């Protein structure tokens, strides 16, 4: 069997301003690898993860299940503006080692005040569109 | 650098 070895997941969160959430928003599960056997999701802390990131939105890629032991993968997160352009990109500098149940991401992905300022056009109609591009280098 | 929330 062949494998989906790179993939891009687009996720829109409606009414983001009214996200009454350390509380997590979880995306749908999406699949990768051979026979859809690698399962992933995105997880968002809209008000931060811990106290040191209260001013930020945190965003993580989580490996939900995998057939073997480890998966090594590079990943990139970005926000799509109204024009569909990628902006505020952050990417792993290297492949990270994932095992079933483990996440990797950015506690300080983006400042809340920057995200909430309408002049930056990142919440058109109160909608946050995240973009996650993954490249699996092993498994 | 990326961070993880799980031990």
């Amino acid at each position: 069997s062949g494998k989906v070895v790179k993939f891009s997941y687009m996720w829109t969160i409606n009414n983001f301003s009214f996200c009454r959430e350390g509380e997590v928003i979880k995306s749908s599960t999406f699949s990768s690898g051979a026979n859809d056997k690698l399962k992933w999701c995105l997880r968002v802390n809209p008000k931060g993860l811990d106290e040191e990131s209260k001013d930020y939105l945190s965003l993580y890629l989580l490996l939900v299940s995998c057939p073997k032991s480890e998966v090594r993968a590079k990943f990139k997160f970005s926000i799509l503006n109204a024009k569909g352009e990628e902006t505020k990109a952050m990417e792993s500098q290297r492949a990270y080692r994932f095992v079933q149940g483990k996440d990797w991401g950015f506690k300080k992905f983006i400042r809340r005040d920057f995200l909430l300022d309408e002049a930056n056009g990142l919440l058109p109609d109160d909608k946050l569109t995240l973009f996650c591009e993954v490249s699996v280098v092993q498994d | 650098k990326a961070d993880t929330t799980t031990p």
